[PDB]
RNA sequence: CGGGGAAUCAGGGUUCGAUUCCGGAGAGGGAGCCUGAGAAACGGCUACCACAUCCAAGGAAGGCAGCAGGCGCGCAAAUUACCCACUCCCGACCCGGGGAGGUAGUGACGAAAAAUAACAAUACAGGACUCUUUCGAGGCCCUGUAAUUGGAAUGAGUCCACUUUAAAUCCUUUAACGAGGAUCCAUUGGAGGGCAAGUCUGGUGCCAAUUCCAGCUCCAAUAGCGUAUAUUAAAGUUGCUGCAGUUAAAAAGCUCGUAGUUGGAUCUCUCUCGGCCGAAGCGUUUACUUUGAAAAAAUU
């Protein structure tokens, strides 16, 4: 006996037909789109979306007045408003149906950041936030698919220590300064 | 940000009684015997096989 | 009866195992001859020789020193020699007759260019038991010790994959090695086992 | 016609089981004794001392004369008979030397060009063979 | 070779796109371990 | 070993559960006990059986399916490390002890996060828009590719210190150094019949076809990718859902011939005693359906 948890899931699905050309070019697409690093990401946010449907399907095969129907798409409904996925106004159980997973690849940090005009790219996205360069309302975040909720929104910052932000100079125009 | 935890107490007599001897030590209030385990438990094992004051003539 | 029978053939390979076992450095057949080479210029061949050496009738030769050790603590016989790589005829020779190969290496790197030859060479002869003992991790800084021998691992991890690797720092390692030598599974060699040497 | 009655469980389950036992892989994976004859004794692969090396001649349309080596099982003294990838590769297997082997693929069934051969080698003196190949690794004697 | 030869010629007459049939045709590309 | 449970999952099912939680069993195989509230106890004893240790030959002593560690077995699995700081347990006990347990080491079992570059100018190549019927012009833009330049940003590492902790390590935090072939160089497999991907080259032999070998080019997944074996899904090739049985595997020689399975239509609440109620007989019995209690966690 030790006191370990042995609970963890896998977080994506590999397709059931490795080769087909329709499916290599929406991927390719995405992924191309979003600055992606591999088709695992694309597969990550295809079983959240799946997870996603699969719930809103069976909480649509009960009654109407059922209270956990009631209680439980509540939750659903506003977890994906509050992810910046849905509407205010499409809080209904059928509109999920109608999600996409580009609306899911949008509200990560890289986009955000793209968006925001932070950086000058997508991939100037990515590696700003992967070298420590831009935080979320105090707290300097390094994952870039740092799902951004509606009220973070408006605080991504850049990061008060960052060379571009608060001042101290990298190490290569350090280096370069104390040449000349 | 650094988040630790914190203990003011009343007097030192009341620090030496109710902290850990650890805590005591990283002050320096408190020192504790430079000997391992495998050397106390092949000693008491060693003990266990001679009766009486002999007990006390191990090392 | 599927137990009886698989209690019958157990037996008989445990007796069989057993008494193949017990004819290598006991009383009943020759002494276990172990050659002992370094596989790098940066180790002290006779202080590992001192770890090594129960009994000892130590023999001598003009440079090299080969001695019997007997030890009825473990009941083992062992005939120890050396040999430094680059002396071809000497490690092929105390190689094609030895039982077990101990090589001993620096913690730094694996070997040189002239233990890589020498094993080269060893591999091409053919390799008895062998085992590897590194000599000098203690004399690092303990912060770097677990690290060096993970690094360590690497560079054995080329020629001798699954291989683990040994201390000789003290007279209990010295023992624990004996030990590793004594009771271990022999590689036994074509050529000298059809022939009498 | 089947039986379709609310008290026919009995029987209906009855008759699934002998129909089961009318098939060919639950016969096998059921029956016992074909991993009481399988020479690996049901294990993915197993090690051997190599006997010897022959040559199975290939199929009828497309004449070859590929090179097996026939080695003994360590575990229960079955005799196999164990493809090599190349002939480049054959020399580095010798007589008495131990080998690991696994099967050739299919989960059990025969080659479709080379008759009879069952089995490929992996390993030889406890190095596998794309490292001696490659020249990544050498092996010893 | 002459199995994927006439593999090739049962494709042409079943009448679908068939690759050109040149001296790779049947090659072993490398060994397989 | 059984169960909680795991995998797959349209629905039914199928396969797995030795394995940390619960219950049981055993301590080399059997057997008999002592003490104790509790044991047929084995880190208790007594014998027999099988092995096996020391010996001065009279004797004495044995039980790793505890933690490490070894041999053997094999396709197959880690240190003879540190500590009672945490969780708890035991004792006469606030203080002693605990290979329970905890902490390091080994660890590509498996699961999560995630580097291997980004931008600007310049040079070509495409695509828009303005002016021209067009050719054409755009210090008009956009988007790609570089044997082209340019400094900006950073981790991998090296290493003060703090923090961590029983003492440490790791992570986190911070000095200093740390990137142009940023050589600080990503692998593993497959492709010239079919799912992703070839009108290619060079050696080597048989009578231009043709054995063997090395390559180039392309494709896929990617810090991972092959292989083998078992098994599941595809599979409606075990079929309850849901297969078939003339000619493809298959219906018995034929009928009387008990059990088991299936069986036509029909039938629209009260009596006593105590304060309109409580007790009592239930009304033929069930099956079926709904409700309620009760039912370990962890897992889902």
């Amino acid at each position: 006996p030790v006191a370990r948890s042995w609970v963890c899931r896998k977080t994506y699905v590999t397709p059931r037909r490795p080769f087909e050309k329709s499916r290599l070019d929406q991927e390719l697409k995405l992924i191309g789109e979003y600055g992606l690093r591999n088709k695992r990401e694309v597969w990550r946010v295809k079983f959240t979306l799946a997870k996603i449907r699969k719930a809103a399907r069976e909480l649509l095969t009960l009654d109407e007045k059922d209270p956990r129907r009631l209680f439980e798409g509540n939750a659903l409904l506003r977890r994906l408003v509050r992810i910046g996925v849905l509407d205010e106004g499409k809080m209904k159980l059928d509109y999920i149906l109608g999600l996409k997973i580009e609306d899911f690849l949008e509200r990560r940090l890289q986009t955000q950041v793209f968006k925001l005009g932070l950086a000058k790219s997508i991939h100037h996205a990515r590696v700003l936030i992967r070298q420590r360069h831009i935080r979320v309302r105090k707290q300097v975040v390094n994952i870039p698919s740092f799902i951004v909720r509606l009220d973070s929104q408006k605080h991504i910052d850049f990061s008060l220590r960052s060379p571009y932000g608060g001042g101290r100079p990298g190490r290569v125009k350090r280096k370069n300064a104390k040449k000349g | 940000k650094t988040t630790g935890f914190g203990m003011i107490y009343d007097s030192l007599d009341y620090a030496k009684k109710n902290e850990p001897k650890h805590r005591l030590a990283r002050h320096g209030l408190y020192e504790k015997k430079k000997t391992s385990r495998k050397q106390r438990k092949e000693r008491k094992n060693r003990m266990k096989k001679v009766r009486g004051t002999a007990k006390a003539n191990v090392g | 009866d599927q137990r009886h029978r698989a209690s019958q053939l157990r037996k008989q390979k445990k007796e069989a195992v057993l008494a193949e076992k017990r004819q290598l450095g006991g009383k009943d057949g020759p002494p276990h001859q172990v050659l002992v080479v370094p596989l790098h210029s940066r180790i002290s061949l006779p202080e590992a020789m001192q770890l090594l050496q129960g009994t000892v009738h130590l023999n001598e030769l003009g440079n090299t020193q080969n001695f019997m050790l007997l030890c009825p603590r473990l009941k083992h016989r062992w005939f120890f020699t050396s040999a430094r790589p680059g002396d071809l005829h000497v490690v092929l020779d105390m190689a094609k007759v030895a039982d077990t190969i101990l090589f001993l290496l620096d913690p730094l790197e694996g070997w040189d260019s002239t233990g890589d030859y020498c094993l080269s060479c060893l591999f091409a002869q053919g390799l008895p038991t062998y085992t590897l003992a590194v000599q000098g991790i203690s004399g690092l800084p303990l912060k770097k010790q677990i690290d060096t021998r993970k690094k360590l691992s690497k560079a054995v991890e080329k020629r001798f994959p699954h291989d683990k690797l040994l201390l000789l720092d003290t007279q209990q390692e010295a023992g624990m090695l004996l030990r590793q030598l004594a009771n271990q599974k022999q590689q036994h060699l074509a050529f000298r086992d059809r022939r009498a040497y | 016609g089947k039986c379709r009655g609310l008290r026919t469980a009995r029987k209906l389950r009855s008759h699934r089981r002998d129909q089961k036992w009318h098939d060919k892989q639950y016969k096998k994976a059921h029956l016992g004794t074909a991993l009481k004859a399988n020479p690996f004794g049901g294990a993915s692969h197993a090690k051997g001392i190599v006997l010897e090396k022959v040559g199975v001649e290939a199929k009828q349309p497309n004449s070859a004369i590929r090179k097996c080596v026939r080695v003994q099982l360590i575990k229960n003294g079955k005799k196999i008979t164990a493809f090599v990838p190349n002939d480049g590769c054959l020399n580095f297997i010798e007589e008495n030397d131990e080998v690991l082997v696994a099967g050739f693929g299919r989960k059990g069934h025969a080659v479709g060009d080379i008759p009879g051969v069952r089995f490929k080698v992996v390993k030889v003196a406890n190095v596998s063979l794309l490292a001696l190949y490659k020249g990544k690794k050498e092996r010893p004697r | 070779r002459a199995w994927v030869l006439e593999k090739k010629e049962r494709h042409r007459r079943q009448g679908r796109e068939v690759r050109p049939d040149t001296q790779y045709t049947g090659r072993k590309r490398k060994p397989r371990f």
